RNA sequence: AAGGUAAGUAUCGUUCCA
């Protein structure tokens, strides 16, 4: 992502390339944010 | 007392030729036999005036091509060749437009100018700050009333005696007054106690609100 | 292709084999798959039956409302009727005299070459840190 | 040390000498908002002096 | 301009000089006037100094204008707006700096300024629902400070 | 829904027969009765 | 009684008070009766029955058609119990549950008939002899007043919470009136038409709503930031409309896009202020054209203000709408200043010759008396002159200090900086050269950063030329401070941080002999305000007389050029001939010393020669060598920061009453 | 329980801004 | 709106979906004197030339068509379609609706952001392709 | 010189045909009275 | 009420309907 960050990119891919950081995040704080405590509701487990 | 100290003074006859539904949602076929009805044509509607009202351009909108932001001067005979048979102004109300025709039948011994500066748009009131290039001791008419009246009247020409300038928004106003003194040719400028004799160029360059003349 | 009237026999949708979709039950009518009608009429003209309470007073109060906000507010057609009316006198000659109006800026404003973006040199991140040392004395 | 409003460690920083003719700093660092488009929160202090 | 400018007087019939010298709204109160048992247990609240005579005699009430409030309102909120695809960590960094650009400047009139504390913890919490939000669309009943 | 809890049958009142107006496929049955009662006659017994 | 009851008194008095007030008549109606039209239709028949046979009736009827919307979409997999509870027969697939979803409509519809499906089902019981009469008014009590424990239909209508509070007072009205004396706490009460008539209420409310929502629902047919889409597109369609009528109906009907890019052009050219005035267009067309213009304009004025006006309210507005608001007012601020820009011109200065002679004897008097030397030029041989280029480099790469990424002016901007250090000498000879001949200047660019209240301007300059500002920009304020240019009291951004000026101030206002005694009648005063549109009313030739005073002539005409420069937003230029521009590296300085030019008017020769004190010996911030000098004039204190003035005067008695005598002569009160 | 933030205004009764900052 | 080409009939529009396999078909349906469809159907207006190369707009007023409604669920006042070689390209927003963007936005952008995804995953052999922004919500604050 | 002009000869136009343009225009009046006729009534009707 | 449908292709059963 950095080698893209200097790349000829249409705005599309920008858009999408500045929230790489915001996934790693989500991964590395899963065992929190994905939790029964919070965000009451149904659970839906992945398919495979 | 149709005829008192205020009437006999800057009152004045005044004749209307109007005519009524020329609107464009009718065809030109119904259009010409609405005309051809007789019903809707020019009508007797001779009233009376304490004030002549004056209604003056828009504005440019434009930057002048070659000297941008140009200030609109527009002679003051544009503005009083309404009050004549040749012009005509559609005063648009409601559903149907007006076609109105002006004419004077009688020239008060002081003629008022009303100018209408402050109008309202669609949305929002605005000021139209078109100036008028206008005289102020020569002035002739004649040519506004129809001959079976102009006989009647051997002094068609006014000076000016009072002025009225507005400053800035509707909202935030301040007015100045220019007062010629009888006898003297001195105009002096009074906005709350402001006294100075001005020169009759400062009169022009000044946008006009309401004006004061005197027949002679 | 465009400008051509439809088939007889092509039936409107799904021809192409197009599969429609159930966001939710309330949206869109039921599935469903001349007494009929006048029993539809019968109801329908119930209904209307049943406006018909304040139908004739509050349509006229309507009508004269908005004819009071069409003073201060009028409509933008006759705002424009006497314009349009003194379209009437152009020459037929003259409409098709009218200039096609072109941009003003040049190319090199219009379109410009992708601007490349590249990083920062690199003495800033040593600067930074060669700031951030004290003397001892 | 880290204590006094010109902060004592100041004093030990290594470009000491060209701070020294560096005089009327904190108004162009007032004005600085009509040169950069990003507002600067500390705009009333420079942590160089 | 006068709309634009304050006038305090203080005289016989006033016992306050108020001012807002640089975002900090200050009104000296003088000892010897109106007061009874000077105090320090509000820490937003100076202690004046007489230098000739070395003796507490006056009293400098600090306070946040409502101008620097609403200057860190709009910051907050034009940090919020300006988030279409920013990082929660650049979100959050830009927060931090904007707190501490005034909190540093503003230290003891922040205290004695309710209406600021409300201001503060508001955007926080901003700034926690717009991370919560582009984590998930529905928002979670308990979400840890961790 | 409504024609019937407003004419919903009284404490003192073991049988309320009413007028009904149903459809002629049994699909609805509306209550076409309004309950008019003499008000001091109705406190009273509200107050036994 | 307790409190819960007390407040449940003051909450009915509330909603009764709230009905009174807000009663208006019934309106005029025609008197349509509903089940007489019934009767006329030959789809309906009477018939007397017992009531409680007609709600098992009702119950059916409805639980049927809830079980035909339910079975709309056949969806197998809800059911509606004969509860009135919709459960799924299996666990839901998240797809399937999604696309078996309902409307509030539907779900109040459930949980009302579940309600009266409650009513029904306890007369049942009391007619079966399952429970006692007494038991059967409880029970209906119980119903009627915890409808929200029962049926969870508050969970699809919030303002049944009134309703249901409503009945929980009556509740409490009832109970304390019920359980008094002997009677004791139990559910032995039945009073239930205190309560049963509120759901009535309700009932007649929401009737229509849902018999709305079941016809749009149960029919052949189904059914399902407006204000700048309003005007913009209307207004253009009525003009495209109008104009395309009136055109003659041949094969020119080809040239409508041409009709359109003219509209376009038009409003492009008022946005950009630039003269639009198509030549072989027909005077009619461009006539409509302009009023079409001058509508869109008057619009586009009132709409940018208006969202203006919602913005600094505090109004929750979006993003690209403040974007939209922001580009609308810079191009409404840039026409108002190529307005005052081009009165200026015409108008020549508006500083008389009178006061401009003043202030200028005044400053050299004021200069004179400190003796202060003219700052020189910078030499070609300067000990300091790699510094001050150091410092000015410095300076202009912070901006770039904190960066990623950067663009192409960026990057030439770095190339110039990092190379002027490589090669100082031959750098300041260019900046030498700049200084002593070039007068002019590249345009400079505008935009505007939003703080939502105002607009702040943002400059960008030439980059070579940035160097050459803030290299000078550094000498200037290097030598005014090894001369003593500034007199302490302008310290808008002195060695004191803003806070500790304030303490300083404060502490200089408490230090004075007897600010706080007022025994013989004397008061303090204090005067805070700012020198209103202080950049823009700066005349650009009194400021290059002015700056001649401090600074050789070459470096004050440079300066004064620089002020005297074209600024560029995306489209419109304009000269700017009458207004300091603040973007500008040395600008600070120029400001600084033009307040030096208008505080000693405000201080006089004197005053102002006696807070700075003697040349010899300059005073410190707020500090007079005697007491007699504080005791000498009304004017003690005096701080002035970049636009703010600050005044702290001291007036006995007797002056002070001298001074409102003067000002109420002038004004009557 | 909940991460909702708390105003701090009422709750300055006992802490003074020096203190637990040396 | 009335500048971008119209359907008139059942059989028009989906010969536009099916004359057309290099591009993405974007059908605005809804009524284009409604307030809603007029304020994206200049939107569409000032994008049409731009995307050209992958995009082809045309307008369908439902009741001169009324072929769709009960299948695509045309009953919200505005509806937007992406097709691409005679196959719906779901696209899943922050709404709850994946199958069509039913309101009406301002920002010429974005658009183009959409109809440029849609394309690239769309060229990849995808059904549902994924919006760059989350419209959960309107970032109003 | 021979490359653009068949681009632009074999390129398919993108806003409709004038007369396309005037009918639309026609159309979209025949709803709008808020904006167009004399005779004012609903955005969706026709006429009233 | 929500804002929680992965899109597919494979057969078999059923049913209306042409």
């Amino acid at each position: 992502e950095e080698s893209m960050k200097w790349k000829k990119l249409t705005n599309a891919q920008r858009s999408g390339l500045n929230q790489i950081p915001n996934r790693r995040f989500t991964l590395w704080w899963s065992p929190t944010i994905n939790r029964a405590n919070v965000y009451v509701g149904f659970q839906v487990q992945l398919d495979l | 007392k149709k005829k008192t100290i205020v009437t006999d003074v800057f009152q004045g006859s005044m004749r209307i030729f109007t005519k009524k539904l020329p609107h464009p949602d009718l065809p030109a076929e119904e259009k010409e036999q609405l005309l051809h009805n007789d019903e809707y044509q020019e009508t007797m509607v001779e009233s009376t005036f304490m004030y002549l009202t004056l209604d003056l351009p828009t504005a440019p909108l434009y930057k002048d091509e070659k000297e941008q932001l140009i200030i609109p001067q527009v002679p003051l005979f544009n503005i009083l060749a309404k009050f004549n048979g040749i012009t005509e102004k559609e005063y648009k109300t409601y559903k149907e437009n007006f076609l109105k025709r002006f004419q004077l039948t009688k020239l008060p011994p002081y003629l008022i100018f009303c100018i209408k500066r402050f109008t309202k748009n669609n949305f929002f009131v605005e000021k139209n700050p078109t100036i008028v290039n206008f005289p102020i001791t020569n002035v002739d008419l004649r040519e506004y009333l129809s001959e079976e009246v102009q006989a009647v009247h051997k002094n068609t020409t006014y000076d000016l005696i009072a002025n009225i300038v507005h400053d800035g928004k509707p909202s935030e106003g301040s007015y100045r007054i220019h007062v010629l003194h009888h006898g003297t040719g001195k105009w002096y400028e009074l906005q709350d106690l402001q006294v100075t004799d001005i020169l009759p160029q400062m009169i022009t360059l000044s946008e006009a609100y309401i004006q004061i003349w005197k027949r002679r | 292709f465009l400008g051509m009237p439809a088939p007889l026999g092509y039936v409107p949708g799904l021809g192409r084999g197009a599969t429609g979709f159930t966001t939710r039950s309330d949206i869109g009518p039921a599935r469903d798959a001349k007494d009929d009608e006048e029993a539809d009429a019968i109801y329908a003209a119930l209904d209307k039956r049943m406006d018909e309470r304040r139908k004739e007073r509050r349509e006229q109060r309507e009508k004269e409302e908005i004819e009071k906000y069409r003073m201060e507010r009028p409509k933008i057609q006759q705002q424009f009727s006497d314009l349009k009316r003194k379209l009437a006198e152009v020459t037929e000659e003259e409409w098709l005299s009218i200039p096609e109006v072109g941009d003003a800026r040049n190319k090199r404003q219009r379109n410009p070459r992708y601007e490349k973006l590249t990083p920062v040199p690199d003495s800033f991140f040593a600067k930074h840190l060669q700031t951030g040392e004290n003397h001892t004395s | 040390w880290d204590r006094g409003i010109p902060r004592i460690n100041t004093l030990f920083q290594k470009d000491r000498h060209t701070l020294a003719y560096d005089k009327g700093w904190r108004v162009r660092t007032d004005f600085k908002q009509y040169q950069v488009l990003k507002q600067n929160p500390f705009w009333w202090t420079h942590q160089r002096h | 301009q006068w709309e634009n400018s304050f006038v305090s007087v203080y005289s016989k019939d006033n016992p306050n000089l108020l001012f807002n010298m640089c975002g900090f709204e200050c009104r000296i109160l003088p000892k010897c006037r109106t007061s009874y048992e000077e105090f320090t247990h509000k820490d937003g609240v100076w202690n004046l100094q007489n230098e000739v005579t070395k003796e507490r005699t006056a009293q400098c009430f600090l306070r946040v204008d409502d101008e620097s409030m609403q200057r860190f309102h709009n910051r907050v909120r034009q940090i919020l707006m300006a988030s279409g695809s920013t990082t929660f960590t650049k979100i959050v960094n830009k927060w931090n700096t904007a707190l501490i650009g005034l909190m540093t400047y503003f230290r003891e009139a922040v205290v004695n300024t309710q209406e600021l504390l409300d201001l503060l913890v508001k955007c926080e919490n901003k700034i926690q629902t717009r991370i919560k939000i582009g984590l998930n669309s529905k928002m979670p009943s308990r979400f840890p400070p961790v | 829904v409504l024609k019937l809890l407003e004419n919903m049958p009284m404490p003192w009142e073991q049988i309320r027969d009413v007028p009904v107006l149903y459809h002629i496929t049994g699909a609805i049955s509306f209550v076409n009765e309004i309950p008019w009662v003499i008000e001091p006659v109705y406190i009273s017994q509200w107050g036994s | 009684q307790p409190v819960k009851v007390r407040v449940s008194y003051q909450k009915l008095l509330k909603y009764y008070v709230l009905n009174a007030l807000k009663h208006r008549p019934p309106k005029a109606q025609k008197k349509r009766y509903l089940f007489r039209s019934f009767k006329a239709t030959k789809f309906f028949q009477s018939t007397k029955l017992d009531w409680v046979e007609v709600g098992l009736q009702v119950c059916r009827q409805g639980y049927n058609m809830l079980n035909l919307l339910i079975h709309r979409k056949n969806l197998n997999y809800l059911h509606l119990d004969y509860n009135f509870n919709l459960k799924p027969v299996k666990t839901l697939t998240t797809k399937e549950r999604k696309k078996s979803r309902f409307g509030n409509a539907f779900h109040l519809c459930r949980e009302v008939l579940r309600l009266t499906k409650l009513v029904v089902d306890s007369h049942v019981q009391y007619r079966l002899g399952n429970v006692d009469a007494f038991q059967l008014a409880d029970g209906l009590q119980y119903i009627f007043a915890h409808v929200g424990q029962l049926t969870g239909m508050y969970r699809y209508k919030y303002k049944l919470m009134r309703q249901i509070r409503m009945c929980k007072d009556l509740k409490h009205l009832i109970y304390y009136r019920f359980n008094t004396g002997p009677v004791g706490k139990g559910p032995g009460c039945g009073f239930w038409a205190a309560g049963w008539r509120v759901w009535l209420f309700f009932m007649r409310g929401i009737t229509p709503l849902l018999e709305r929502w079941l016809g749009n629902l149960l029919a052949r047919q189904f059914e399902g930031q407006r204000v700048e889409s309003h005007f913009d597109l209307e207004l253009r369609a009525a003009v495209m409309h109008d104009i395309l009528d009136m055109m003659p109906e041949g094969i020119k009907q080809n040239k409508a896009r041409t009709i359109l890019q003219h509209l376009s052009e038009a409003w492009r050219c008022w946005k950009a202020n630039i003269p639009w005035k198509v030549p072989g267009l027909p005077t009619p067309i461009e006539n409509m054209i302009l009023r079409y213009v001058k509508a869109k304009a008057d619009w586009w004025t009132n709409t940018a203000h208006y969202n203006r006006e919602r913005i600094r309210r505090g109004a929750t507005v979006d993003k690209t709408v403040c974007k939209k608001n922001l580009g609308r007012l810079t191009r409404l601020y840039l026409k108002a200043e190529q307005e005052r820009q081009h009165n200026y011109l015409k108008d020549g200065p508006y500083i008389t010759a009178e006061e401009a002679v003043a202030v200028y004897t005044t400053t050299v008097h004021w200069l004179e008396s400190r003796r202060f030397s003219p700052i020189p030029f910078p030499p070609l041989s300067y000990k300091h002159d790699t510094k001050l280029l150091i410092l000015a480099l410095e300076r202009l790469k912070e901006a770039y200090s904190v960066k990623s990424r950067l663009n192409q002016s960026q990057r030439e901007e770095l190339g110039l900086i990092e190379q002027a250090y490589d090669n100082p000498h031959e750098a300041l000879s260019r900046i030498k050269r700049h200084l002593l001949t070039q007068r002019a200047f590249k345009e400079v660019g505008i935009e505007f950063m939003d703080l939502y209240s105002h607009l702040v301007p943002v400059y960008d300059v030439e980059p070579l030329e940035k160097i050459t500002d803030a290299y000078l920009d550094q000498y200037l304020w290097y030598e005014a401070d090894k001369r003593r240019l500034f007199p302490p009291w302008i310290k808008p951004a002195d060695t004191e941080p803003p806070p500790l000026l304030v303490y300083k101030w404060c502490q200089g206002i408490n230090n004075l002999q007897d600010v706080w005694e007022t025994s013989e009648g004397e008061c303090n005063v204090m005067l805070e305000s700012r020198f209103e549109k202080m950049y823009e009313k700066i005349d650009l030739t009194l400021l290059n007389r002015l700056l001649r005073l401090i600074v050789d002539h070459n470096i004050a005409d440079y300066m004064t050029a620089k002020n005297n420069v074209v600024i560029n937003y995306k489209d419109m230029n304009h000269t700017n001939s009458y207004g300091i521009i603040r973007g500008l590296q040395f600008a600070s300085f120029i400001v600084q010393y033009y307040g030096l030019v208008m505080d000693l008017l405000v201080l006089g020769l004197h005053r102002a020669s006696e807070m700075a004190g003697p040349p010899q010996m300059p005073n410190d911030f707020l500090s007079f060598q005697d007491i007699a000098t504080e005791a000498a004039h009304p004017i003690r204190l005096f701080c002035r920061y970049i636009d703010r003035i600050h005044i702290f005067f001291r007036f006995t008695a007797d002056e002070a009453r001298d001074l409102i005598q003067r000002y109420l002569t002038e004004h009557p009160d | 329980p909940t991460g909702e933030v708390l105003s701090l205004v009422g709750k300055l009764e006992g802490t003074r801004m020096g203190d637990k900052a040396q | 709106s009335y500048m971008l080409p119209h359907l008139h009939n059942g059989w028009q529009v989906d010969q536009a979906i099916l004359s057309e396999e290099d591009r993405v078909v974007v059908i605005r349906f809804g009524h284009d004197w409604d307030p809603t469809c007029m304020k994206m159907d200049e939107v569409l207006y000032s994008i049409a030339e731009k995307v050209k190369n992958f995009a082809v707009i045309y307008l369908v007023d439902i009741t001169e068509v009324p072929d769709f409604n009960k299948m695509y669920e045309l009953y919200d006042p505005c509806t937007v379609m992406f097709f691409f070689r005679n196959k719906h390209i779901m696209i899943d927003l922050g709404t709850g609706n994946n199958n069509k963007i039913n309101w009406a936005m301002e920002d010429k952008q974005e658009m183009v952001d959409i109809i440029e995804t849609v394309y690239r995953g769309a060229r990849k052999g995808r059904g549902l392709v994924v919006s760059p922004k989350d419209y959960s919500t309107k970032y109003r604050y | 010189r021979d490359r653009s002009i068949r681009e632009k000869q074999s390129d398919d136009e993108v806003y409709a045909p004038g007369l396309d343009i005037e009918s639309s225009l026609k159309q979209l009046a025949e709803r709008r009275t808020d904006i167009f006729g004399v005779e004012e009534t609903a955005i969706g009707k026709k006429i009233g």
